[PDB]
C-alpha cells in the first residue's frame, strides 16, 4: 500500500500549499481584474476563486491533492504573465452558457436527459 | 526565344552565362499531352502453377519478439555493432 | 562521400589581398548582383494571362465530384457504401433502398465539400466508376450551404461534364 | 520468399541479442525485460527507479555512446494498472545502432526527469505532460506546450473522447470568443471494422 | 601531425594526446578499483580500458592510433575517456549491481492485451 | 502599532470590516471554525488582512494557530516591540 509520494507526504503539508495557493490567488485577483480589463468587480473574481476552492475540496489523497496544487500553480503563472487573454480568463464565467434546470419536472418538459 | 538579337547579347553580358543554352520557358522540346496507350507488366505472382500462397506469406513469416533476458564467465565486452567506418573525402569535388 | 563547403584558406600574397581590397574598395560582387537582376529584366516573363490562358493540368486531375451513368441512362452507383467506408474524413454519407423495380439504387448520397480533403480514394474504390473526381476546379460559392452536395448536385455535375470525365477515364484506365 | 517477402537481418539480431544480455548483465538492479524484435530492435523493459541510472550509463559507456535522444513517448494502455508506458528512443553515431528504453508508471506516481542527461527531454516530456498527465519530477520548467490556455484534460489519453467537451464560437452580445458544450451537426460515426477471424497464429494468447 | 582543426565545431585541438589518455584512464583504473570484484561493470570497463590503454602505450604516432583506435579523432577519444571517468564515479554512488529493486506486475509487459 | 489599545482597536476594526461575519457577537475571545462559523479560507483571508494592514507579513507556520482576536494581538505584539 506504499506509494511514492510527490510533494507531500501527509495530508498537513498538502493543506498548507492549499493555502499558500489560495493567498497567491486572492493576491492577484484586482491586478488581473484590472489588466485584463475586465467587466467584473474583484468581489466577482474571489467569489469564482473561492467557489473553485470548494469544489475541489472533498479529495482526502495527498498525491491528488499535490497534483491539485500543481496544476492550480501553471494557471496562476499563466495568467501572471500575460498568455491568457480575455476570453481565457472570462471563460470561468459561463455567461453565454443557458441556464440548466435541475428539478425533475423541467427536465422532463425539455427532454429525455435524465 | 523570341527576343532580338542585341536583347540577347546585353542580357547574356549582364548575367554573365549563355541563358538562350538553358531557357527556363519551356517550347516544343516537352512530350506532347496525348499519348499512345501503355501496357503495364505484371507482378511475379501471376503464374499458373507454383503459386501457392503458403509459400510467399510475408506478413504469416512475422514471428513475436526473442525474450533474451527475463525477470519472469571471462566473456568479452560487446558493442551494439562493429564501429563506424571513417568517411573518405570525396574525389569528385573536394572543395579542397 | 562528403566534401567541405567553406574550408577554403584565403591566400596572403599582395595579389590577393589587393584583389581583395579592390573588390571591398570599389563594390565589385555588389555590381555584379546588380548586372545579373538588369539581365533577368530583360527576360519574357512566366506569366500566364488568366483568365483567357490556363494552367496546363493531367487526366488523373482531382476536382469536383460528380456521379456518373452507363450509356443507356442508368445510373452506376448501387449502393455499396465503399466511397463512404473509405473516406478519410467521413465526408460522404449513403442511405439505400430497393427502388419501385427492385433494383439497388441510393436514396440518399450526400458529400461534404467542406469535409473533403480531394483524396480520390472514393474513385478508386468505387467497383463500377459511378463516383468520379471530375476536373472541375473553378466553383468557389458565395455560401457555405452551397458547398453541401445532395445527390441531385452529383448527378446533375455527371450530366454537365460527362463528356470530359469520360474522355479523361479513357485517357488513364490502362494506368489502373 | 524472394520477391516480395522482407528478407531477413540475422547479423545485427546476433549483435543486438548480445548486447541486450550486455547491457542486462551489467544493469541487474533496473532491468526487467530485454527483447529483441523480429526486425531487428532492441528493447529494454526497466523499472521506473533507475531511469537516470541507465540512461546515463548508455549515454556515456565507452561500448554504448548513445548520444542522441530522437524521440520520447508516452503510450496509454488502459487495462493496465500501470496504464502510461514511458518509451526512450535513443541512437548511437559511434557504433550506428538504435535502442529502446520502457518504463511504466500510472496517473499519480511521479518519474524522474532526464533533463539532466539529454536535452531534448525538456520539450519532449513537457509534451508528455502536456498530452497524457504526467508529473515529471525535477523538471526546469513544466507547464503545457500544444494544447490551449485553459484546457482541462489531457487528450491522448484513451478515455478523452476524439471531439473533446467544449468548443469555441463568436459570441456578439459579449463581443468574444466563448467555449460551450460541444454539439455535432453530424455525429462522428463509428466503424466495426474488426474481422471476426483470428490472422495471424504465431501471436495466439493462450485462454485462461 | 599538428592538426589545425578537428573538424568538429568547439572541440579544441590536443597538443599532447599521448599523456591526456595515458592520464585518463589510469584515473579510470583508479576509479574502478573501489567497485566490487563480481560487479560486472568493473570487469567489462576494466577490460575494455586495458585493451585501450595498451593500444596507446605500443604506438607513438597518432594517425596509426586514431585507425586502429577506432574512436575518430582522438580528441573525441579523450572526450570519450573523460565521460567513462565520469559513468565510474557516477555508477560508484548508485551501486547497480545489487539485485533487482522491484518486481513488475503479472501483466506489465504484456502485448498484444 | 505602539500601544496595546491601539493594537486591539486596530484589530477589531479591521475585523468588522470584514463583511460576512456579524459585530455583534465578535468580542475579543471569539473563536472562529466554532464560535461565528467561519470557514478555513475566511481565516486565511483575515489573516491576510492582518497582514495588508499592520505592514508585516504573517507565515504559514505561524497562521495556523490565530483562532480568537486576543492570540493575533498577542502574535502581533510579540513581532513587534510593544
Ligand atoms: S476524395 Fe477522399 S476525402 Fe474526398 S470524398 Fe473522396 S474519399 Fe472522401
Ligand atoms: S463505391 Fe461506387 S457503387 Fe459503391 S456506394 Fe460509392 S459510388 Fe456507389
Amino acid at each position: 500500500t506504499s506509494v511514492k509520494p510527490i510533494f507531500s507526504r501527509d495530508m498537513n503539508e498538502a493543506k498548507r500549499r492549499v493555502r499558500e495557493l489560495y493567498r497567491a490567488w486572492y493576491r492577484e485577483v484586482p491586478n488581473t481584474v484590472h489588466l485584463f480589463q475586465l467587466d467584473i468587480s474583484v468581489k466577482q473574481g474571489r467569489d469564482k476563486v473561492r467557489e473553485m476552492f470548494k469544489k475541489n475540496a472533498h479529495v482526502t489523497d495527498p498525491r491528488v491533492v499535490d497534483l491539485l496544487v500543481i496544476k492550480g500553480k501553471m494557471e496562476l503563472e499563466e495568467t501572471i504573465n500575460v498568455w491568457k487573454q480575455r476570453t481565457h480568463v472570462m471563460r470561468f464565467f459561463h455567461e453565454t452558457e443557458a441556464p440548466r434546470p435541475k428539478d425533475f419536472l423541467s427536465k422532463f418538459y425539455v427532454g429525455h436527459d435524465p | 526565344a523570341s527576343a532580338t538579337r542585341l536583347i540577347q547579347g546585353l542580357r547574356n553580358w549582364a548575367s554573365g552565362r549563355d541563358l538562350q543554352a538553358k531557357l527556363q520557358l519551356r517550347y516544343q522540346e516537352i512530350s506532347k499531352r496525348t499519348q499512345p496507350p501503355p501496357k503495364l507488366p505484371v507482378g511475379p505472382s501471376h503464374r499458373l502453377s507454383n503459386n501457392y500462397y503458403c509459400a510467399r506469406d510475408g506478413r504469416r513469416e512475422a514471428m513475436p519478439p526473442s525474450i533474451v533476458m527475463s525477470s519472469q564467465s571471462e566473456k568479452k565486452a560487446v558493442s551494439p555493432a562493429p564501429p563506424i567506418k571513417r568517411w573518405e573525402l570525396s574525389q569528385d569535388e573536394p572543395y579542397l | 562521400t562528403y566534401k567541405y563547403v567553406n574550408l577554403r584558406e584565403p591566400s596572403m600574397d599582395m595579389k590577393s589581398v589587393t584583389d581583395r581590397a579592390a573588390q571591398t574598395l570599389l563594390w565589385t560582387e555588389l555590381i555584379r548582383g546588380l548586372g545579373m537582376t538588369l539581365s533577368y529584366l530583360f527576360r519574357e516573363p512566366a506569366t500566364i494571362n488568366y483568365p483567357f490562358e490556363k494552367g496546363p493540368l493531367s487526366p488523373r486531375f482531382r476536382g469536383e465530384h460528380a456521379l456518373r451513368r452507363y450509356p443507356s441512362g442508368e445510373e452506376r452507383c448501387i449502393a455499396c457504401k465503399l466511397c463512404e467506408a473509405v473516406c478519410p474524413a467521413q465526408a460522404i454519407t449513403i442511405e439505400a433502398e430497393p427502388r419501385a423495380d427492385g433494383s439497388r439504387r441510393t436514396t440518399r448520397y450526400d458529400i461534404d465539400m467542406t469535409k473533403c480533403i480531394y483524396c480520390g480514394f472514393c474513385q478508386e474504390a468505387c467497383p463500377v466508376d459511378a463516383i468520379v473526381e471530375g476536373p472541375n476546379f473553378e466553383f468557389s460559392t458565395e455560401t457555405h450551404e452551397e458547398l453541401l452536395y445532395n445527390k441531385e448536385k452529383l448527378l446533375n455535375n455527371g450530366d454537365k461534364w460527362e463528356a470530359e470525365i469520360a474522355a479523361n477515364i479513357q485517357a488513364d484506365y490502362l494506368y489502373r | 520468399t524472394r520477391p516480395t517477402v522482407r528478407p531477413r537481418n540475422d547479423v545485427a539480431h546476433k549483435q543486438l541479442s548480445a548486447f541486450g544480455e550486455y547491457v542486462a548483465e551489467i544493469l541487474p538492479k533496473y532491468v526487467q525485460q530485454v527483447q529483441v524484435s523480429c526486425f531487428s530492435e532492441l528493447e529494454i523493459c526497466i523499472h521506473p527507479d533507475g531511469v537516470i541510472p541507465v540512461l546515463t550509463f548508455l549515454r556515456d559507456h565507452s561500448n554504448a555512446q548513445f548520444k542522441s535522444l530522437a524521440d520520447l513517448t508516452a503510450v496509454d494502455i488502459p487495462t493496465r494498472q500501470n496504464r502510461f508506458e514511458i518509451v526512450y528512443n535513443l541512437l548511437s553515431l559511434r557504433f550506428n545502432s538504435r535502442i529502446r528504453v520502457k518504463t511504466y508508471t500510472d496517473e499519480l506516481t511521479p518519474v524522474e526527469s532526464s533533463v539532466s542527461v539529454y536535452k531534448a527531454a525538456n520539450w519532449y516530456e513537457r509534451e508528455i505532460w502536456d498530452m497524457f498527465g504526467v508529473f515529471f519530477a525535477n523538471h526546469p520548467d513544466l507547464r503545457r506546450i500544444l494544447t490551449d490556455y485553459g484546457f482541462e484534460g489531457h487528450p491522448f489519453r484513451k478515455d478523452f473522447p476524439l471531439s473533446g467537451y467544449v468548443e469555441l464560437r463568436y459570441d456578439d452580445e459579449v463581443k468574444r470568443v466563448v467555449a460551450e458544450p460541444v454539439e455535432l451537426a453530424q455525429e462522428f460515426r463509428k466503424f466495426d471494422l474488426n474481422s471476426p477471424w483470428e490472422a495471424f497464429p504465431a501471436y495466439r494468447q493462450p485462454p485462461e | 601531425l599538428l592538426k589545425k582543426t578537428t573538424g568538429l565545431v568547439g572541440l579544441a585541438v590536443c597538443e599532447t594526446p599521448h599523456e591526456r589518455l595515458k592520464i585518463l584512464y589510469t584515473k579510470i583504473l583508479d576509479v574502478l578499483g573501489h567497485i566490487p570484484k563480481n560487479a560486472a561493470y568493473r570487469k567489462y570497463t576494466e577490460q575494455i580500458t586495458n585493451e585501450k590503454l595498451s593500444i596507446v602505450k605500443a604506438e607513438p604516432d597518432v594517425k596509426k592510433l586514431e585507425e586502429q583506435l577506432q574512436g575518430g579523432q582522438i580528441e573525441e577519444v579523450i572526450l570519450q575517456a573523460e565521460n567513462e571517468l565520469s559513468l565510474a564515479r557516477k555508477m560508484i554512488q548508485w551501486k547497480p549491481w545489487e539485485p533487482l529493486v522491484e518486481e513488475p506486475p503479472a501483466s506489465q509487459w504484456k502485448w498484444p492485451i | 502599532p505602539l500601544t496595546l489599545e491601539g493594537i486591539k482597536d486596530r484589530v477589531l476594526y479591521v475585523l468588522k470590516l470584514y463583511d460576512k461575519i456579524d459585530p455583534e457577537k465578535l468580542s475579543v475571545n471569539s473563536h472562529f471554525m466554532k464560535d461565528l462559523g467561519l470557514d478555513s479560507l475566511d481565516q486565511v483571508e483575515i489573516i491576510m488582512a492582518m497582514e495588508d494592514e499592520f505592514g508585516f507579513e504573517i507565515p504559514d507556520i505561524d497562521a495556523e494557530k490565530l483562532m480568537c482576536p486576543q492570540e493575533i494581538v498577542d502574535y502581533i505584539a510579540d513581532k513587534k516591540d510593544v
